[PDB]
């Protein structure tokens, strides 16, 4: 899963 | 298409769950940029991943509790948008994601 | 699967609105992400119509493949209670959500 | 007319 900053 | 003739009351969370979020996809600076209007979610509930080499999958879940008399119910509780990317994403690609002002911005390196 | 709708299509259904009544208030909630707060113009017109209007500059340098996010927004909301002409209506905008609480008399 | 705070 893409790390949502 | 041509659910445009329905009136607003007749458009449900289910409809918007099919078409949301609206999305812009462009390349600049050797980067695939995917911009989404995903207002009102918790960033620790937004789940984005590239499955295969070609497909960005944007998933998100939120709880909607609106006590009282219902009149309009259009906002999606769930979202699961599948977008086919025009670029092959490396498995080890460093993908960034930001959630600001209800907007999810995903930058994918291509060049 | 991946069927992409036209921006013009989204234009006619953007934004999604929840409207409901609790505690003597008509609460209107709209997913309206990516706009400037000072460029969102909402008002109740003629006792029974809530009009939400917004404009934004969409600047995306490079080559477009998909464009669905609208630049203009306009949604007239049939209002049930023909609210009072006089009371103080609240308006908040956070996390892209526009929440408008209208008092009923 | 409505102030969006």
């Amino acid at each position: 899963v893409i790390k949502i900053e | 298409g041509k659910e445009l003739q329905k009136r607003s009351e007749e458009l449900s969370r289910g409809f918007y769950e099919l078409v949301y979020p609206p999305v812009d996809m462009y390349e600049e600076g050797g980067y695939l940029v995917v911009v989404a209007d995903l207002a009102g979610f918790n960033k620790e509930k937004i789940k984005a991943r590239v499955s295969g080499q070609n497909e960005l999958i944007i998933e998100a879940e939120r709880e909607i509790t609106e006590p009282g008399v219902k009149y309009l119910t259009q906002r999606p509780k769930y979202v699961r948008k599948v977008i086919r990317l025009p670029y092959n994403v490396a498995k080890d690609a460093e993908i960034s994601g930001k959630y600001e002002n209800g907007v999810l911005t995903i930058r994918i390196p291509i060049a």
